[PDB]
């Protein structure tokens, strides 16, 4: 075919690979780099602050009508909902491929037509460009000198760092976390309001007119423009104190300082941050734009900090609590090292089989070029250098040379004939020209098509919808890129390069059991199918997991607790836990967090905690300590009553939340239209889940465990004193509550101002009943005179998903395998827990992800077999031929299973991939095996058979085909198993998934050839007899 | 087996603290606003005994403090002359002592002050010009007679109000009424004088409530010899009141879910066991139960929540309810 | 089942902002609102000694400045006529030298002015027309009689109050009664006159404070010969002073509830230990303590260690000791 038009292009093709190598060495250095192919789902959130209003009224009015005007949005997968106290979180997730920014602009116009069907004081705030997974850099601000405090640090963070960082490109948002926002607290004396005859309402009003500036236009003096500026900003405590409330004719006024003390104090603390269980601190998380480079940004951040490390107030040091750049480095500085393994190993192994230095060099220059073509393609494509993109350029390295050697081999022996018929001392350039080309032509069709096979039989993987398709997608692209590259190049350069430039003691161990296989060939096939069934058994033992448990240097610790906890107590609980975590000698830093950080990405209650755990270098752990053995001491050392604790990877979780929302690997969703029912169903499942053989934690967040002190105002009682429902409430919100009334304007910054009675008056329900009230008519009463105050229980966090209430059960199993527990749960649940009417129960988390992948994989196997069927049919044209190879691949699959069992691995989409690619390599072996047998029939001895039968001639054509393969095979099944062997053993940062995807092949690459050395042959002598 | 067991090393890390159930009265505490005002038993309103005109008006206006004796003004009262010259001429023609006494009597019960009469007898001279002086120590709150005027009976030359045993009246909201009882303990403080510890001589709960404000009036008489308590000053009155002897526990130790209230009892072995109690009242950091416990019993106060949670999750709570 | 232990008490080792208890003075610097008014020791209400009718009233009215002697009005009083005859008769018939002093003294008790009696003896003619003059220099703040009217003894022909030693009264907040009692000197300043500003060293603190605006009343006299400071003018009373040495601590250091003020002190080891104190009074961002701390103790200047929302102070402070 094309090999003919190849040699003619002997010249400018050489420079075509020279400028390809020098341009392939440039693109490689300047390729973006990450740890994984961004696996996050496209989302757009809508945070709203409906101040005061209880959860229920927040749901019905501000939240519900949003998830229903969002669900019916073009390309919306699912919409989750969050109705906390004074906070509304609408989560809108879109379907695969849906342009993020498109969805954004859609949410905006939808937000325009619902901005009206919402309460007056509400404004739907649009979230950031990034998601929770965009949490790259995290740091805490500490000052041991004491010169600065939590207030000063937060201010430093909000008004300096946050600004010096947000201007870093590709950064979507720099959120602050923890610390203290200084608040101007005007604490009012209920008594002085009576003594001075000034009402609360009057105070608020006065304050609301003592803190602004005014423009008096301009005035022309000396032909110049003089601007009339009027002061009036509230910038001193005295300015607060001398706020006029009341003035007599005498000219003697009554200032705010007469009925209140103006003191500086903390504001409502949203979230809380604690470091190493020995200090509460402020900090900030750097959140990276949706699809931008995670590493490229961290570096720009570090240097930006070193620029500020001098301009920081003497005493403030920036400790770092989470650095994703470190995992990046330990991931890329591993896939690189493993590409050096297979490279030098395959080259050396092909050097011990090929005696010639220039012969090996030809199959050696087959990698540097197969490399370049893979890169210069990814740049055009739009692919960065991550573990799953290099893992593809690593899983494929074995066949790249398998494209070069199988050609070279046929020329090594095709040159041994011209020497045995012709002399040995006369040869020229044209006589050394013909020999190599002839050999390349005979192996031209078989290989190129079989490499078009390996890359098309593997094509079906692209159909993997969503996260896994985002994972193995790049690996799919990269494997195909480098394969098609080492295939199209093997017919353009390889032949010319090879033209320019103990095998005994295995052929003696092979044929004894080969000539033996020709003892009633039929029987050997049956015992082979029988071995396939014995090799089928191991399946039962192996476990099931959506993906290998990848190990990052750090890990998040979230312990779930009942709904009611108080902020102060949660903060206490937090620091306590930190000190325990810091007790274990493998962890270097502990960055605890309760509540949320200043970002719509984090909507966590103070009752829920997530602490980032940094671990000392993997080479400092105690003797026989593993990541799993570490967590054991953690889950055994860190544990307080009424608290269930879950341990996860940082990155994994932010993605586990964006795809489903569950924190844990295992989770159960109990949706319902009556909270009392779903909460009843969540508790029962919580009890059954904790009796399963391999569970550690089981807690289902309640849906109405919130405590209430409600002030049921009496209209008639209030009217007595000429008070409206509104007038009474003013005390609830501002007197009793810390309601904000304004904010100071301090330069670029801004701080809140609030009115409130001293704590003692609002200490307890009893207290609220004797809450001093100065009525409009200057009468002195207590709050209970116009209202009843009752304690009650109710909703704590109205959670919705598709506008349907739901509770999540967080299960923590890590000693067993996922699929085992999830099934043992399906059995435990669906037998002991009788479902109630309007209550639904369904598993989620990573299991819901396995059922999406397995439905794809099962509708992805037939089609990969149909393509293999047509590639065998196009190159051989024989039905029975194709059939025989299609029936041979199962043997390769079977062998790969034992290695999983031995290695103790599990069934993953990682492993599942290894088998699809393994089958593509099995049929790659199956064909190059047949071409030796079929062309053994083209010879004269086998031309004698169709004319007249011969029991001797048929066995000799097979014996010659067997020898015609033991050389190729010994190379193919060498470079593959030997090249893939390095990236097999677990140990390695990210290798966790690159081995699960390698074992299937390696294990199958042993019994695929070893078996298909006797199967296919003893079936071509049993299929040749039929037609005759 | 009601209750729930918990590894002590966890409770210790939780920093669990426990309190012991006792019995006694619950000291109610509450603060009310009060006014420093004049003593209304030190009330003098000087009025002329008879008509005349003002000769002298001493340096004195409304707002000044006058000591008992301070001269207010000088006036000429002629009404008593006819009866005086009749006495002095009888003194000439030596009349009977009874004829004399009878004239110094028509003088007495006709206005003339005893002191000015004692002066008539001592000088045998007709008294015409008189000096009106402050009858008591106090502050002048009214002064309607200046120089150049005529004075009348109904005219008020000086309203003098005292403030030594100074009054301080506190306003208690009517609904609370019950909190102030006989045995109640009071303590005063005046913002103007943070350095002065006041002494309450006695107190009274007036018979009626101020309709203008809907508050009962509580009057305190307070030693004020140094005159540090000027009328008009704000004064804060804090009262304490013992209640009926009740079971007493700390307030952090009590859980209330609006339909039931309970506390976590620490067993003899350490087994945390929840128990239903009935609250009666609570104030100043301590709640009083009407029933549900027994003096001696321990009750958790620190780490209460988590322990209640653990006791809730372990079905101990649902057990506590179904056993009784 | 780990026997591993941990300190449950709250902890803060990542730096704390501390200050030390210092014995010193509370410094003050305030401007009291004051007013200029008439001298109420220069008062005069002119009434007739006996009823009659106004013959003529001189060009005068309220708001006018009069000096002693300024004629107010002329009136006819026919109450002393009957007796004036009785006297003049004692002259035509040489009555006793004491019968005359009699009629002449009953006449002065009758109300007839000492000067109008002399004009009787001199002219030897009965007096019916009299003229009332201003008794003192001052301003006519009232003038109730005009021409064509009659007159009674309750009527007021002139309410004349002066202002040479003019009065100024300042309203000092109840709060600093403990301080102003032992004041040294105030500095008077009136907006109407930037040149009439002067130091005041003698004043009188009244025994009563105003209720509407809970304020002490401080009155002082000022020389006003040139009639500069007119009554009705605003004025300011400045006070720069410092209190007796007391235990001082930063204001942000005192954690005060509605009934419980206290401060968190850093001991010799650096451990947080909350103590109950008693506050006297603050000034300029620094409160003075009556009792609770020692002179030199360390105390953290922050109520910023308890979440505002609802860090139940009692509970939160207890989490720091054990
Ligand atoms: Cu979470």
């Amino acid at each position: 075919w094309i090999i003919r038009r190849s040699v003619a292009n002997r010249f400018l093709v050489l420079m075509g690979a020279l400028f390809l190598s020098i341009w392939g060495t440039w693109t490689i250095i300047n390729t973006p780099v990450d740890a994984l192919p961004d696996l996050s789902d496209v989302q757009v959130i809508i945070k709203t602050s409906y101040p005061g209003q209880a959860p229920q009224i927040v749901e019905n009015q501000v939240t519900y009508p949003l998830t229903t005007t969002m669900l019916s949005v073009p390309g919306a997968k699912t919409v989750r909902g969050f109705s906390q106290f004074g906070d509304s979180y609408v989560y809108v997730i879109f379907e695969d491929g849906t342009d993020p920014y498109w969805a954004r602009s859609r949410v905006l116009e939808y937000l325009n037509q619902v901005q009206g069907k919402l309460p007056a004081g509400v404004s739907a705030e649009l979230g950031p460009d990034a998601t929770g997974v965009g949490w790259i850099y995290e740091y805490a601000l500490v000052d041991r000198s004491g010169k600065h405090d939590l207030a000063d640090l937060r201010s430093l963070q909000d008004w300096f760092l946050k600004y010096e960082l947000k201007t870093i490109p590709d950064v979507a948002e720099v959120a602050s976390v923890g610390g203290v926002v200084k608040e101007y607290q005007v604490v009012i004396d209920p008594q002085r309001l009576a003594q001075y005859g000034i009402s609360l309402a009057e105070v608020k009003s006065a304050l609301d007119a003592s803190n602004q500036e005014a423009g008096g236009s301009s005035i022309e003096l000396a032909e110049a423009e003089y601007m009339v500026r009027a002061s009036g900003y509230l910038q001193t405590l005295d300015d607060f104190n001398h706020i006029v409330l009341k003035a007599s004719e005498n000219g003697v006024p009554v200032y705010l300082r007469d009925v209140a003390k103006v003191q500086i104090g903390p504001e409502m603390r949203r979230g809380i941050a604690e470091l190493n269980g020995e200090g509460e601190v402020a900090g900030g998380v750097v959140i990276l734009r949706s699809g931008k480079n995670a590493r490229e940004v961290i570096a720009a951040v570090k240097d930006k900090l070193e620029t500020l490390k001098s301009s920081l107030p003497e005493g403030v040091e920036i400790v770092t609590t989470y650095d994703r750049s470190q995992l990046i480095d330990r991931a890329i500085d591993n896939l690189s090292g493993k590409l050096l393994e297979e490279f030098i190993v395959v080259a050396v192994v092909c050097a011990l089989f090929l005696w010639h230095v220039r012969s090996a060099l030809v199959a050696i220059i087959s990698l540097p070029l197969g490399l370049c073509i893979a890169f210069i393609v990814m740049h055009f494509q739009g692919l960065n250098a991550n573990i799953m993109s290099l893992g593809g350029i690593a899983i494929a390295v074995g066949a790249m040379v398998d494209a070069a050697i199988v050609m070279i081999e046929n020329a090594h022996k095709r040159l041994e004939e011209w020497q045995h018929q012709h002399p040995d001392a006369t040869l020229d350039n044209k006589t050394r020209w013909q020999v190599i080309t002839d050999a390349s032509v005979e192996v031209g069709p078989a290989l190129f098509i079989s490499l078009l096979i390996i890359t098309l039989s593997f094509i079906p993987i692209f159909t993997l919808e969503g996260q896994e398709g985002r994972l193995f997608g790049p690996l799919a692209f990269t494997k195909t890129y480098a394969m098609a590259g080492a295939a199209l190049l093997a017919i353009v350069v390889i032949p010319i390069l090879m033209g320019y430039w103990l095998n005994r003691f295995l052929i003696r161990v092979y044929h004894p059991l080969l000539l033996k296989v020709l003892h009633w060939p039929k029987t050997t096939l049956l015992v082979a199918a029988l071995s396939v069934l014995t090799v089928l058994w191991p399946l039962n033992k192996v476990g099931g997991e959506f993906l290998p448990q990848i190990n990052e240097g750090d890990l998040l610790y979230m312990p779930s607790t009942l709904p009611g906890i108080s902020a102060a107590e949660a903060a206490s609980m937090l620091q306590k836990t930190d000190k325990l975590i810091m007790s274990v000698p493998e962890v270097a830093r502990v960055f605890g967090k309760t509540g949320k950080a200043e970002t719509a990405t984090d909507s966590a209650p103070l009752e829920m905690v997530e602490t980032t755990i940094q671990l000392k270098p993997q080479e400092q752990w105690r003797p026989g300590m593993t990541m799993d053995k570490i967590i054991e001491e953690l889950d055994n050392t860190v544990r307080l009553p009424g608290l269930a604790n879950l341990w996860v990877p940082p990155i994994r979780n932010r993605i586990d939340m964006l795809s489903t929302g569950i924190k844990s690997p295992i989770g159960i969703k109990v949706s319902g239209t009556v909270l009392a029912d779903i909460d009843a169903m969540a508790e029962q499942i919580e009890e059954v889940a904790r009796t399963v053989p391999g569970v550690a934690s089981a807690l289902a967040e309640r849906l109405e465990g919130g405590r209430y002190i409600n002030v049921e105002i009496n209209r008639e009682k209030a009217a007595r004193y000429g008070m409206t429902v509104a007038d009474v409430q003013l005390f609830v919100t501002s007197a009793v509550g810390g309601a904000m009334v304004g904010e100071t304007v301090e330069g670029i910054a801004r701080y809140p101002i609030n009115l409130r009675y001293p704590q003692s008056w609002r200490d307890s329900p009893q207290a609220l009943r004797q809450l001093p009230i100065l009525t409009p008519m200057k009468q002195q009463i207590t709050l209970a005179d116009v209202a009843d105050i009752k304690v009650s229980t109710g909703p704590s966090m109205l959670k919705t998903e598709n506008a349907r209430p739901t509770s999540w059960i967080y299960i923590d199993a890590r000693d067993r395998d996922m699929v085992s527990v999830v099934h043992d749960l399906q059995k435990a649940i669906a037998e002991k827990v009788q479902l109630k009417p309007g209550t639904s129960v369904a598993f989620s988390g990573q299991f819901e992800l396995l059922e999406r992948a397995n439905h794809k994989l099962k509708l992805m196997v037939p089609m990969t077999l149909m393509i293999i069927f047509v590639l065998l049919y196009l190159a051989f044209r024989r039905v029975g031929e194709a059939l025989l190879i299609i029936s041979s691949v199962p043997f390769a699959l079977v062998g790969g299973i034992w290695l999983l069992w031995w290695m103790g691995f599990h069934l993953s989409v990682a492993t599942g991939t290894g088998f699809i690619a393994l089958a593509g390599v099995a049929a790659e072996f199956g064909v190059v095996m047949l071409m030796y047998l079929r062309h053994a029939i083209e010879a004269v001895p086998s031309l004698n058979n169709p004319q007249t039968f011969s029991e001797q001639k048929l066995d000799e054509a097979l014996y010659h085909g067997a020898v015609l393969r033991v050389r190729p095979k010994a190379m193919t099944v060498a470079v593959i198993i030997a090249g893939l062997l390095p990236i097999l053993w677990g140990t390695g940062a990210g290798s966790e998934v690159m081995s699960r995807i390698a074992a299937p092949m390696i294990g199958g690459m042993i019994t695929a050839p070893l078996l298909s050395l006797f199967i296919i042959p003893a079936a071509y002598k049993l299929m040749w007899l039929h037609r005759h | 087996a009601s209750g729930v067991r918990i590894d002590p090393t966890q409770t210790q890390n939780l920093g669990v603290k426990t309190a012991t159930v006792t019995r006694g009265p619950l000291t109610f505490a509450q603060s009310f606003p009060a006014n420093v005002s004049y003593n209304e038993y030190q009330y003098a309103i000087v009025q002329a005994r008879a008509a005349g005109f003002i000769d002298k008006v001493y340096p004195l206006t409304v707002g000044d403090k006058v000591q008992k004796g301070t001269p207010l003004l000088d006036l000429t009262i002629p009404d008593w002359v006819e009866a005086q010259s009749e006495y002095l001429l009888l003194r000439e023609t030596g009349g009977t002592a009874t004829q004399t006494e009878g004239i110094l009597e028509r003088l007495r019960l006709a206005g003339m002050p005893e002191a000015d009469i004692r002066r008539l007898i001592a000088t045998q001279k007709i008294q015409t010009r008189f000096t009106l002086k402050a009858p008591i120590d106090g502050v002048i709150t009214a002064f309607d007679l200046r120089a150049g005027m005529n004075i009348a009976k109904d005219n008020v030359v000086a309203k003098i109000q005292g403030m030594d045993p100074v009054w301080v009246t506190a306003a208690i909201p009517e609904s609370i009424a019950w909190l102030v009882k006989d045995a109640s303990q009071f303590t005063l403080t005046v913002p103007a004088r943070p350095d002065k510890t006041l002494t309450i001589r006695k107190w009274t709960l007036l018979p009626g409530v101020d309709a203008a404000t809907r508050t009962l009036q509580l009057r305190l008489e307070v030693d004020n010899a140094d005159e540090a308590l000027k009328p008009g000053m704000n004064a804060w009155l804090q009262l304490n009141t013992a209640s009926e002897p009740m079971l007493l526990i700390p307030s952090q130790a009590l859980i209330d879910t609006g339909s039931e209230q309970r506390v976590i009892t620490v067993d003899a072995d350490g087994r945390f066991v929840p128990k239903r109690v009935a609250v009666f009242q609570a104030s100043q950091g301590v709640t009083a139960l009407r029933s549900g416990l027994a003096e001696g019993e321990k009750v958790v106060s620190s780490g209460l929540f988590l322990i209640d949670s653990e006791a809730n999750i372990s079905g101990a709570l649902e057990r506590m309810r179904s056993e009784s």
